[PDB]
């Protein structure tokens, strides 16, 4: 289908609590690589 | 049950359980005095 932007599930970086209060991480926004042998302990990116 | 009780928001088990007690939205949501809608001795108790 003619697309315009990313799906809403992968938009917000820190998902809000539905009731309200402390926010929570959004994996669907991004994840993090924490390998020690290659010493990469940083989050990923979405260079749209 | 475990999932429902761990839930805390409007879908949580805590809210539906607290319907029958405190906090009080009874009789009206807005009133200077509040009670519980556990209709006891009324003619609508089985319905409730």
């Amino acid at each position: 289908k003619p697309i315009t932007a990313l799906p809403r599930l992968v938009q917000e970086p820190i998902f809000k609590d539905p009731k309200g209060g402390l926010g929570q991480k959004n994996s669907w926004f991004s994840g993090e690589i924490n390998v020690d042998s290659m010493d990469v302990h940083t989050s990923t990116a979405r260079a749209v | 049950l475990q999932s429902l009780e761990d839930d805390t928001s409007i879908n949580g088990f805590e809210h539906i359980a607290a319907f029958h007690g405190q906090p009080n939205w009874c009789p009206s949501p807005d009133a200077e005095k509040k009670f519980a809608c556990c209709a006891h001795g009324m003619a609508v108790f089985p319905h409730w």
